[PDB]
């Protein structure tokens, strides 16, 4: 997966 | 706000995915193949195809480690996780990229024709290294710094991760653009000179053979007519040839127009003349299978002659639209059409022959047809994807805001969307067909 | 981690802006005003300097605003305030741009000489709207959203204020890119292939007057030489001079050349002449002077009769210098030169009194050393700016981490160097001098 | 100021 990425506590990716 | 769930799918990452990468990483593991051996040992066109096809081999070796990775496991260490992520941002810059070049090697083959055999050479031996792969490397710098391994679920998974979504929006949007919209914007600009190109060489045709007159001019059955064949009136009036004249471009000649205006008027009748042809059971699917030039060729006759006259060649129009050239002309070379204006017919024959202005510098013909199709195919193939992490990013901007299910929507796109893309591989080998 | 916080500076918003503000508008409103007005009513570069020059004026009427908002308060209502952000945006991106087509313009004219009069008028006429100004309008979009009037210490302020720091940091991003890196890459795409082409018209310059020999030649003195006046060995040997080509070459030849390696080997020997010019107190201030076209001339009088010989001419010198061409060639049409070889030096002279190829199309001359003072001058300007905003936006996505002592003194310094950036205003009037 | 903005309950902008 190409997009993820830290949000505060969250792990998250854009999809992809 | 918490972050939208979505749940994986296995159908998806056991069946689809795996079954779509083979097909492609077969297809195109052959394909590129044969393309390297071929056309690599034993036309500049061509080479761009070869680097072309170079970066898509990279990338399909790399497709059986992507569908183990959606089936099991990522069973591969970190250092094949960072080189998997690393071709592919060489491949989809490197693969678009050089598709620029090919466009801009067509705009000065044909726009600047004359002489640019030396800039043409420079781009395909030397530039193309300095502005598309050395580029395509340094843009996989963040791969190899942000690829890496991450356990997750019982399993192990190789994910681009950055620090925040700063980071991840000017990326992205870095993504869009060089991915598309710039080398897009090269594309159009060298399509739409080249067009521009192509109709003026057509007025520089009729100019010969039909002849540019500034000054009206009463021709040897009496009509009144000015520049590239333009008929201004039948009537006896020498005032009337005159007040025609004045209505079709626009202001007060007293009988004289310029050379911009001549090619102007000249370009309407060449409008016309073409729509004719595409409204007739006989010429237009003729002039569809025909190349830029040999339309050009097409277009001559029906201006001397008229549709009709042009329509009644059943033979050599049969052997045109069947790519039979020397036959064609050889029928041609006995006509009335010959006899009347013999010299006209003979360049407008070697056109049709050739396929090049040899008439008009020797054995040079330059083709598009099939560089046109690679292209298209190449967009059509990706801008789904792209249509898809646009409205993505949109969503990241928060410009639009609408739940989960949307997303959630999103997300499931881009996924079919980019699997889906990888056929862009095998455009290049297929389309030697 | 709550934000860096810096102080309001009173001399800086109170003193040093509004001076710089009035200088700019001063010199500019003026300078830009003149080349309206005198080159607007009563040459292709001159073209895109009137639209460059109606970029600038438009901006220059906003400084006013610009100061008493420094000063004082933004009195002015949100209709103003958001044209004020407008015209900025408008402006910063034109402005480049038009540069860059006047680099395009240079690129058509030098590499393409023969036959680029059509597309020149074209991208002058045409295409500087639909690529220049219609997408720097289109750009402004933001501008009308989100420049608005906010209410802070008892005062007024005109901010663009957006939604968050994702969309800041693509913006601007968007804003680097389009602001130098791409129009940059054009600039120097243009650049690097004209010099390739400037030095390729030296060869064929003196393929015409010393003649190109692709096989060995013993010349009148006995002495063995190859390529253009290239002198292989002095020495009787045939061997000795079939030695020295292969040494020169690299290959095993057998006396036989190619085209290409010609020039390799004549553009080797123009660097080494080129090098003589520069280090010789009489030639370098001369060279230094002349133009790309008159440099070649002055380059194949050395060729001829080494860099001592041509610094004889001690008055056709000083007159070339002082930009006197006729007296300079009226000089050189009475030497000793000018009887041994009179045809090549008639056509040298009439170079250095023309500075076009007439002698090789009549009085067609195109200068480029007024477009890059332009150019460079332009780029020297913002460039400590943009500088300046990179290394914020470093910042903005963490990756220098420094306090807030750092933070501040790049705040600071975009603020100095934005100020200082506006006189690229006035670059494009001043310039005529 | 160019390039203003909301982070959280402050407005930053980022200088210039």
């Amino acid at each position: 997966r190409r997009a993820c990425y830290q949000k505060x506590p969250y792990r998250r990716c854009r999809g992809x | 706000k918490e972050p939208c769930f979505r749940e994986e799918n296995a159908n998806f990452n056991k069946i689809f995915l795996p079954t779509i990468y083979s097909i492609i990483f077969l297809t195109g593991i052959v394909g590129n193949g044969l393309v390297i051996l071929v056309m690599g040992y034993q036309s500049m066109t061509d080479k761009y195809r070869l680097h072309l096809s170079v970066a898509d081999l990279l990338f399909v070796i790399t497709l059986p480690f992507w569908a183990v990775d959606a089936v099991a496991n990522w069973y591969f260490g970190n250092f094949l996780c960072k080189a998997v992520h690393v071709i592919y941002t060489v491949n989809l810059y490197s693969s678009v990229w050089i598709l620029a070049f090919i466009s801009l090697d067509r705009y000065l083959a044909i726009v600047h024709a004359t002489n640019s055999q030396r800039p043409r050479k420079l781009l395909a031996e030397k530039v193309v290294y300095v502005g598309v792969w050395i580029p395509a490397l340094l843009l996989t710098i963040p791969d190899f710094i942000f690829a890496n391994v991450s356990e997750a679920d019982d399993r192990y998974i190789c994910d681009r991760f950055y620090p925040n979504d700063l980071w991840v929006v000017v990326f992205q949007f870095q993504h869009i653009m060089v991915g598309l919209i710039l080398p897009g914007i090269v594309i159009l600009s060298c399509y739409c000179i080249i067009i521009s190109k192509l109709s003026h060489n057509i007025f520089e045709m009729l100019r010969i053979d039909e002849g540019l007159r500034l000054k009206i001019y009463k021709d040897t059955e009496g009509y009144y007519t000015i520049g590239i064949g333009h008929l201004l009136t039948k009537s006896p009036s020498l005032n009337a040839a005159k007040s025609e004249l004045d209505k079709a471009i626009g202001r007060n000649t007293n009988g004289v127009i310029t050379k911009d205006e001549a090619e102007k008027l000249f370009n309407q009748d060449v409008d016309a003349a073409v729509r004719g042809i595409l409204r007739n059971a006989k010429l237009k699917p003729v002039y569809d299978s025909l190349d830029a030039v040999r339309r050009a060729a097409l277009i001559n006759m029906v201006f001397q002659m008229g549709e009709t006259g042009v329509a009644g060649f059943t033979n050599s129009l049969r052997m045109l639209q069947q790519k039979r050239w020397d036959e064609a002309a050889v029928n041609l070379a006995k006509s009335r059409w010959y006899n009347q204006t013999p010299n006209r017919a003979k360049r407008v024959i070697t056109t049709f022959r050739t396929g090049t202005w040899d008439a008009y510098g020797h054995q040079k013909r330059k083709a598009l047809k099939p560089t046109v199709i690679l292209i298209l195919a190449f967009f059509a193939c990706w801008l789904p994807y792209y249509i898809g992490i646009s409205i993505d990013s949109f969503i990241l901007l928060e410009i639009i805001k609408q739940g989960c299910e949307f997303e959630n929507t999103v997300h499931k796109w881009i996924s079919i969307t980019e699997a889906l893309a990888f056929f862009h591989c095998c455009l290049n080998p297929i389309l030697y067909a």
